[PDB]
RNA sequence: GUGGAAAGUGGCCCGAAACCCUUC
């Protein structure tokens, strides 16, 4: 699969990574903006039903990093025999801060072979304890707020996995509508490669809202006000899980506002075989 | 609508240096680099316009017609929100400007260039404020050393004893550009001549007092050298190849640049207005 | 107190005079013993600090203030002479194993060198000066 | 409770100090790039505050109704009695020493020494008023110092006391007697009424600096600032708001001696 | 159709006190 990636360049912080989702959402403001009122994704509906978004993370060079096939978690003994016998605590890195992998521990971290985890991880989550004033005297309020920050060289990419019709009609002209300041934001567009194995149970590679199919999955629970009244908590599959007995979960309606906001979920494959389960 | 997203684009010399602070020390996030924190730009620069209409309520009145109905005070002697002095919203000490509903801050200088929240009301600020990132001269100054911070030491003197005693600051070194940005939403294209008009005046209040923390001793004194005022219509999303304003930008005093080249740099952009 | 080690020491930086594309630990591992010999006699501070602060306004003249020390480094070199004819009995006695390493390295070292090539010598200027206490 | 400024006068300073300025750091205080020397604001704010307030200490039995809040102080001293609050015209325990500081808004609204140079405090904390920008050493000396002729000599003291004169010196290194400090000073104005009385009320305290010194061990020299002002212009609204190279401009002829241009104050003045 | 929308790490603070570059 030949899916072409979109690498964010930022120039400062991030409130926090995307989420798989909150790209749908902000991609769906932005085509609110450009092309009127009903070019946006009422109209995207059979184009995203097609085609997905499917964050990750950060890149920290060019190694673009990817979560976790997380069919691995069961039979990681049985993935790391070649090692001596203190492999276990390899495992406690390769499962407690199991969270991000290069790709050539990813093509491999998949398909049962020994991965390697990385550690140059771009993140700062920091506690940037922010704003204290009043306009006439003091303010002590030390209210936090805090942020993440990033590295020298590093940003966000995601992936899309669509016809580039429908890439450059919509989400490619959103993704440079996006450039308080943390919306620091330069595109910059690609391609990739991955290796990805026969498809009978693979990986997301989303924020998921299944269709009622459940194989060993991290859950996930995502607020978000989106213009005013607080949406429902919407319980999610989290980054990179395994439900690929026919996906195609269905985005979902909401109710609050004139006209409905409804949240992303829908997922793409990848390849894995998984040993049992 | 949408038809909006000015960039200002700059360069903003700390003459005699900064201290927003976090020993007192700089904001420095991953690289031991400091840098100006955009909610501070953002904060001091509502701060001295918030002052400026509170000074000025009483006579615009016709401009700007929600606010009328304030009458100018704070909301600290009379303890609740809503009264109409000109500014409620206690926080947890403070009293600071935010209108309480969308339909009022539609139409409030200052409330509708930085935007309005509580219950129900929800405006968007209209403006982004980068933070501003040590431009690549200094950035290489730095990597052979040069010492960006400053640590400065101020002491209490007393008089009966002429005691002293250590309070250090460790300030910004004075004179460092730092690529300054601002970024502006122009949705409702009548405010918006006014509305940068406003945004010029406020940035006009700096050079003149403090940004950054301890002020009014030094410490601030800061001087926005902005070279490019863009625009970015609807078509630069929807394509980006050419067709995009581009103006002058070498020795623009913002004291000057403020209306005695303005309306020859407003023109231009009148050429797309839409 | 003095030993012969010390003023060869001295001797392998005025006879390996050339410093200038050498290790930054071939100065500091010297730097202390040449220090040492320079604090076996008696060196007190006051009467080098007419130097050093000729080398600091040259290195602020360096951090951006003009292209090298042409003129001003004579100065520079003029100065170390000067105090050598000014010390007197028990300091010329002593003073000689400060001047015998600066002439020879700024002989060569006014070729107009780079500012990045003066900053080798201004860092070794420096590295000898704590070690008087020390 | 009103901040409600309309205003900022300027002043632009030029303080040639003559025999000597020793300003103190970790020596003088050049910290950034271009070595230097410099007067950092804060040794000018400081200088300003406290030789004002120790004019209003003895002058305060006169005013006493004119600035209504100064009337809830004593003269004296809270040195003997270790509390923070005491009802004298010195309080607020900075770490060792003490500092006046009205605890309140309204008392400090009023308060002839803390409307022009800032409260703090249990939540009060009244902004100073007045910005004191860091001296910086002007152009001329700076193409002056380019081509030598340095700037910033050195100076040995000794401690000869009154044994045998075995006196451990301690150089100083002061800047040269004669040094355009470059100064500038900002004012904020607010509510008219509340003005005239104030930067009058201000420029004596740099008249009595004029007196005194500033900057380190003055009472051996170090002082003589000698403010030969330059602008004594001001600001208004009217073209932060609009700005159309207008401006309301005094004269800087030489000083004053006492308050001279009181009626050029009010030249071309409503606010 | 963005876990959102409004939110200056701020207010106050002299690097000050004293010291013959001089004796034997």
């Amino acid at each position: 699969p030949k899916f072409i990636a979109v690498k964010l360049i930022p120039k400062g912080p991030f409130r926090d990574i995307p989420r798989a989702d909150t790209l749908f959402g902000a991609i769906g403001n932005a085509i609110s903006a450009i092309h009127g009122q009903s070019a946006v994704e009422e109209l995207v509906d059979a184009f995203v039903g097609g085609a997905r978004i499917s964050s990750a993370f950060p890149y920290s060079g060019d190694t673009y990093y990817l979560p976790k096939p997380l069919s691995v978690e069961p039979a990681l003994e049985g993935i790391l025999t070649g090692l001596d016998e203190e492999e276990r605590y390899t495992t406690a890195k390769r499962l407690r801060k199991a969270k991000y992998l290069d790709l050539k521990n990813f093509e491999l971290a998949l398909r049962l072979r020994p991965f390697t985890i990385p550690e140059e991880i771009p993140y700062a989550r920091v506690d940037v304890p922010r704003v204290v004033l009043d306009r006439v005297t003091q303010d002590s309020s030390i209210y936090f707020w805090e942020e993440i920050r990033f590295r020298e060289k590093s940003g966000v990419y995601f992936l899309y996995s669509g016809p580039r019709e429908v890439f450059d009609g919509y989400i490619a002209p959103a993704m440079r509508f996006l450039g308080w300041g943390a919306g620091l934001f330069e595109v910059e567009f690609h391609e990739m490669k991955i290796d990805a194995p026969g498809s009978e149970y693979s990986v997301t590679l989303s924020n998921a809202l299944p269709t009622k199919t459940p194989v060993l999955w991290r859950l996930l629970r995502k607020g978000g006000w989106s213009f005013g009244r607080r949406k429902p908590r919407m319980t999610f599959i989290a980054e990179g899980s395994i439900v690929k007995n026919d996906p195609g979960g269905m985005e979902r309606l909401e109710l609050g506002l004139s006209h409905e906001v409804y949240v992303y979920g829908l997922t793409f494959p990848l390849g894995v075989e998984l040993p049992e389960g | 609508r949408f038809y909006g997203k000015i960039v200002i684009k700059g360069k903003i010399k700390a003459v005699t240096g900064l201290h927003i602070g976090s020993n007192p020390v700089i904001k420095d996030p991953h690289t031991g680099l400091p840098y100006i924190p955009g909610s501070s730009l953002k904060g001091r620069l509502r701060s001295l316009f918030e002052i400026l209409v509170n000074s000025r309520l009483g006579e615009w009145r016709e401009k700007y017609p929600s606010l009328a109905n304030y009458s100018p005070g704070s909301c600290r002697p009379d303890n609740q929100e809503n009264c109409g002095k000109f500014f409620n919203r206690k926080i947890n000490r403070g009293w600071i400007h935010v209108c309480p509903d969308y339909e009022t801050a539609l139409a409030c200088p200052v409330c509708r260039l930085f935007g309005a929240s509580g219950k129900e009301s929800n405006f968007p600020s209209r403006i982004i404020v980068r933070d501003a990132f040590l431009t690549k001269e200094w950035e290489e100054k730095w990597r052979a050393g040069e010492a960006i911070t400053e640590a400065k030491i101020e002491v209490g003197i007393d008089r009966v004893t002429s005691q002293a005693n250590p309070r250090t600051n460790e300030r910004v070194v004075a004179g460092a550009e730092f690529e300054f940005e601002i970024i502006y939403n122009v949705e409702n294209t009548t405010h918006w001549r006014d509305d940068i008009k406003n945004l010029l005046t406020a940035m006009a209040l700096l050079e003149d007092s403090y940004l950054g923390g301890s002020g009014s001793r030094g410490y601030g004194k800061v001087k926005f050298i902005f070279d490019s005022f863009e625009f970015r219509p609807l078509d630069y999303y929807r394509t980006g190849k050419d067709e995009d304003i581009v103006s002058i930008d070498a020795r623009e005093k913002s004291v000057s640049d403020i209306l005695s080249g303005f309306d020859s740099l407003f023109s231009e952009v009148e050429g797309k207005l839409e | 107190q003095w030993e012969a080690i010390q003023p060869y020491f001295d001797n392998v930086v005025r006879e390996a005079k050339n410093f200038l594309e050498w290790s930054p630990n071939k100065r500091l591992a010297n730097a202390v013993t040449v220090a040492a010999y320079l604090t076996s006699q008696g060196l007190k501070t006051n009467q080098v600090r007419k130097i050093l602060d000729m080398a600091r306004t040259t290195e602020l003249k360096v951090k951006r203030g003009e292209g090298d020390i042409k003129d001003d480094l004579v100065k520079m070199r003029y100065l170390l002479a000067y105090t050598v004819g000014k010390a007197t009995g028990q300091s010329k006695y002593s003073l000689d194993a400060f001047h015998r390493i600066l002439d020879p390295m700024l002989e060569v070292l006014m070729g107009s060198p780079k500012k990045e090539n003066f900053e080798k010598f201004y860092d070794f200027l420096q590295a000898v000066v704590a070690y008087h206490k020390f």
